[PDB]
């Protein structure tokens, strides 16, 4: 469905 | 420019990767604060889509869009918790 709010943040 | 074929030889992790570091700056001209946790979010969806975002400015700004509401949503929900 949508995405994720508890996904893990990109670090560059 | 980053490719279906450049992404086909290296491994998933690596393909992630590679997505994350061509995404990560346009979503970080728009959301400054949120650029690491927008990309993160929007590295969980098929490389495909991710493909295409970077192919497609006004489809990449829709998708953020999309994951600054699903961010708003889970604040509400959570103060909705507290309340």
């Amino acid at each position: 469905p949508l995405l994720n709010p508890s996904a893990l943040e990109f670090n560059p | 420019p980053l490719t279906a074929s450049m992404l086909a030889s290296a491994p998933p992790q690596e393909q992630k990767q590679m997505l994350g570091e061509r995404l990560f700056p346009l979503i970080q001209a728009m959301h400054p604060t949120l650029a690491g946790k927008i990309t993160g979010m929007l590295l969980e969806i098929d490389n495909s889509e991710l493909l295409h975002m970077l192919e497609s400015p006004e489809s990449l700004r829709s998708k953020v869009d999309e994951a600054v509401a699903v961010l708003q949503a889970h604040q509400a929900k959570e103060a909705a918790a507290a309340a």
